[PDB]
């Protein structure tokens, strides 16, 4: 869906920002974001649970299409 | 509104900031 397709874009510049893990880190937020948004993404980006996951991961592939995807389903 | 602005503010960031 047209959804989706803008989502993965937003997942895909995440994960640049990440260095390619499939997680980010609050550090990388503040480094790469407005201090507003970055501490947006901070509160709100759901743990990251899955392989190689570590304290802090923030799991921005499922923030991305929450805020951008087809969130309702 | 206030999810509205602020959903379109980063998805400037994240799209409209880096030659990505």
């Amino acid at each position: 869906s047209n959804a989706t397709d803008t989502a993965e874009q937003v997942i895909a510049s995440f994960r640049i920002l990440a260095s390619d893990k499939p997680y980010i880190l609050a550090e990388e937020l503040r480094r790469e974001l407005p201090p507003d948004q970055a501490q947006y993404c901070i509160k709100r980006m759901p743990a990251y649970s899955g392989p190689g996951s570590v304290p802090g991961a923030l799991d921005y592939a499922a923030f991305s299409s929450a805020l951008y995807g087809e969130s309702d389903l | 509104n206030a999810r509205r602005k602020l959903k379109g503010a980063i998805l400037t960031t994240m799209l409209a900031t880096r030659n990505f």
